[PDB]
């Protein structure tokens, strides 16, 4: 609706409302739907030193979306 | 060095009528409902098929024109021909409906309305309004906005039966 | 005045046919024919008015 | 970009295990194509779709 006015787009529309659709699940099932609900990837670029420079260009979490 | 295509190891493709051919009558609508690449059901007969698209509510039975739906979320009901219902709620995805007599909707997330729990919902509703009242920006707003909508519909899901 | 509801249901037949021959062009073919038909009905019509209106007129 | 390409592994069997790819073409030649497939026969079984 007015999601779209901010920039947000469709993809991330759908991964809030699949984390909500997990949340409403009952105590017992959540364990299984969750599961494929969890944030757990990054980007990394090797760094000059031999680390790991994250970078920030796309959101993780659907709070800081 | 060529490389196969991934759609090649697949052996299930889409079968197209011809524009140019007879018409068939049709009493079973080949269903296939898909999660996260993962089938729940697949290529079922089912006499009918409830589906709730961004413009509205669409009842699909064997035969229904070509067409693309944009789901939103919403509960999704198949009908079988026995007289059995079986009720779905899915958070997004697409629909597509072949003239030929097949249904293909694939989904993020299609989980059975049994599984979802009212009061659970009802008070995820309370605290994401909570939390619209405490949104920092514009687009904090619209992303709980997003939540709550689904919260609705999901008790408003389950209010219905 | 009867010609003013055969000359628009003409315009009608076309215009549906332009928005067909969009969403199917592969189907040019049935339906100009189609639409000739339509047309031919109509001025079946068109004519009964006309018929008329020379009776009236040369007579 | 002209197009993206992923490159994986297809599990055929237990013991077969082959190189796939997927080629996606960006918006505009995707829908170009889209485009030709709904005004010709040609890319017929797309033809339906792509209308």
């Amino acid at each position: 609706s007015s999601w779209r006015d901010h920039g947000i787009s469709y993809l991330k529309y759908l991964n809030v409302c699949t984390e909500t659709l997990h949340s409403t699940v009952k105590e017992s099932r959540r364990a299984k739907y969750e599961r494929w609900s969890k944030p757990c990837y990054t980007a990394q670029r090797p760094d000059g030193a031999g680390g790991q420079e994250t970078i920030d260009k796309v959101p993780i979490h659907t709070k800081d979306y | 060095h060529d490389l196969p295509e991934g759609f090649e190891f697949m052996e299930h493709k889409v079968v197209n009528k011809d524009i140019h051919a007879p018409h068939e009558n049709l009493e079973t609508l080949r269903l296939t409902l898909t999660r996260q690449d993962e089938f729940l059901l697949r290529e079922e007969p089912v006499k009918c098929v409830t589906v709730t698209g961004t413009n509205g509510e669409y009842g699909i039975y064997p035969g229904h024109a070509y067409k693309i739906v944009q789901l939103n979320p919403s509960p999704l009901t198949v009908e079988y021909t026995d007289g059995t219902t079986k009720k779905y709620f899915v958070s997004g995805g697409f629909a597509h409906i072949n003239n030929e007599g097949s249904c293909d909707v694939n989904t993020v997330e299609c989980t059975l309305l049994d599984d979802l729990d009212l009061a659970i919902a009802e008070k995820e509703l309370a605290a994401q309004q909570a939390a619209l009242g405490s949104a920092k920006d514009d687009k904090a707003k619209s992303v709980v906005e997003i939540r709550i909508s689904v919260i609705e519909a999901v008790i408003a899901a389950l209010k219905h039966h | 005045i009867a010609l003013a509801g055969v000359g628009l249901g003409i315009g009608t037949i076309f215009g549906n046919l332009l928005v067909a021959c969009a969403r199917q062009p592969n189907l040019t073919k049935m339906l100009f024919n189609y639409a000739i038909l339509g047309f031919a009905l109509t001025e079946a019509i068109g004519l009964f008015a006309l018929m008329l209106a020379f009776l009236m007129l040369f007579s | 970009a002209d197009r993206y390409q992923v490159i994986f592994n297809r599990f055929v069997s237990a013991g077969v295990q082959r190189n796939a790819v997927y080629n996606i073409p960006s918006y505009e030649k995707w829908k170009e194509d889209l485009a030709d497939a709904a005004s010709s026969d040609n890319q017929k079984n797309r033809y339906l779709f792509a209308n």
